[PDB]
């Protein structure tokens, strides 16, 4: 059976890489 | 400024005090070192600003406003909540119809970070009406147009408004903005084109009809060329995506074999990017849990080696997630593709590993092993197979783990012993 990416980040978080999700105005 | 000189000239009677203190409230939220946004807040100041986001007269304050709205939404979820309740979703709407880019800009970038916040406020933004201004800044035909920088900052937003989970966003959402993202992921911007491939990642996400919807928008080819990107933050992405789809259907996958992915992964299952290396490794463990004729295609290009190498050595993790892959291999492939595992080298390093102590870990080593074993059976090479685990020393694990706790290792271990080691 195939196993999806939220299968994958229990075993792997916290780190999992994703991308930015706000920014700041400098 | 102080928080009170800010107040006082944002409630003066002169617009001209009104700016400099919007101005001197903007740079106070930008400061590098923890920058005061709930006591702004609880001064009551985002009423305020968000009337400013409507003064077509006076642009400068309308920026001003954006910007330090920007930087509160930046924030926590609650300071997130302050500006969507204050009314700025609305009002940055309108702003992005601006004849000023740098407004229509800042607008962007604001109702990126309260779409960024979570699912319901993404909905929200959706609900209001953003993707149609939002598309139609981007509905010219030459890309290079644009500014670098707000095709950015479209790019990043449109990622979000496609990103997070129960609920994912809406099919008719999805499929309205899925033709603006497919051109993205060609400009050659390497910001633009990793934003973009975050969009797909998140698309293809779930039960396997998104997998679908965005595949068949003629994809796949350009995430395998970008898997080969120089930049990581663009090969990050890329191989998301990839991973993603390969968890769908049989044919799903097979797409990505057909553009050529396998090609890659001798450099990315030996990548010094552990993370890159993780998600290369877990990709092959879905691909191994394919067909017998997709195995077939994972042979043809020389990658058992690189999951034996896997296996031997990487992190923990990494070794954990090729161990799986080995352990796919085994319950789909042919005895012949079995017994090619062995030659490779997969029994020393699956022996190894069979020291750790975690139960669960335990049990995919032995299910592999035993499935290794029936092939051999078939093919008459179970006395050839055991002579091997013995000398690298997998037999004294083996035979210790039929005193162990648990009862489905405990009887994994008899059951070898019994048939194989008598």
């Amino acid at each position: 059976a195939k196993k999806k990416l939220r299968e994958y980040q229990q075993r792997n978080d916290p780190g999992v890489p994703t991308g930015a999700k706000k920014k700041k105005k400098i | 400024w102080s928080v009170e000189d800010i107040v006082k000239g944002i409630n003066s009677n002169n617009l001209e005090s009104q700016l400099q203190a919007t101005q001197a409230a903007r740079k106070l939220l930008s400061r590098e070192k923890q920058p005061p946004i709930d006591n702004i807040i609880r001064a009551g100041l985002i009423p305020k600003f968000v009337s400013f986001l409507g003064k077509t007269d006076c642009s400068p304050i309308q920026f001003e406003s954006a910007w330090a709205l920007t930087n509160i939404a930046s924030g926590t979820s609650e300071q997130t909540k302050a500006v969507v309740d204050g009314g700025a979703i609305p009002a940055f709407i309108s702003l992005l119809a601006s004849p000023h880019a740098h407004i229509s800009e800042q607008a962007v970038w604001a109702l990126g970070n309260i779409a960024g916040d979570g699912s319901a406020f993404r909905d929200l933004v959706i609900k209001h009406g953003a993707i149609d201004p939002l598309l139609a800044l981007l509905a010219v035909p030459d890309l290079s147009t644009l500014a670098c920088g707000y095709l950015r900052n479209l790019t990043w937003t449109l990622s979000n408004l496609c990103r997070n989970k129960n609920p994912a966003p809406p099919l008719d959402a999805v499929e309205q903005i899925l033709p603006t993202l497919v051109r993205l992921l060609h400009h050659n911007d390497p910001e633009v084109l990793a934003d973009s491939c975050w969009a797909i990642s998140y698309l293809t996400d779930g039960p396997n009809e998104r997998i679908e919807m965005v595949v068949k928008k003629g994809v796949v080819p350009q995430l395998v060329k970008l898997l080969g990107a120089t930049e990581l933050p663009i090969v990050t992405p890329a191989l998301r995506a990839i991973g993603n789809i390969v968890t769908g259907t049989d044919e799903q996958t097979q797409k990505v074999i057909d553009a050529g992915a396998l090609a890659v992964f001798p450099s990315l299952l030996t990548n010094p990017k552990t993370n890159i290396q993780k998600e290369a490794t877990w990709t092959m463990s879905n691909i191994t849990a394919g067909r017998q004729d997709q195995i077939q295609q994972v042979v043809n290009h020389g990658l058992v080696p690189f999951l034996v190498g896997v296996l031997s050595k990487a992190d923990f993790k990494t070794q954990k997630e090729a161990a799986w892959a080995i352990t796919n291999y085994t319950s789909g492939g042919t005895v012949e593709q079995i017994v090619y595992l062995v030659h490779c080298g997969i029994i020393e390093p699956l022996m190894n590993l069979l020291s750790a102590k975690d139960t669960k870990i335990i049990q995919v080593i032995l299910d592999a092993i035993s499935n290794i074993f029936q092939a051999a059976e078939k093919l008459g090479e179970t006395e050839k197979l055991s002579i091997m685990i013995e000398e690298c020393g997998g037999l004294d694990k083996i035979e210790a783990l039929q005193r162990h706790e648990n009862e489905s290792v405990y009887k994994a271990s008899l059951n070898l012993i019994e048939k194989y080691f008598s």
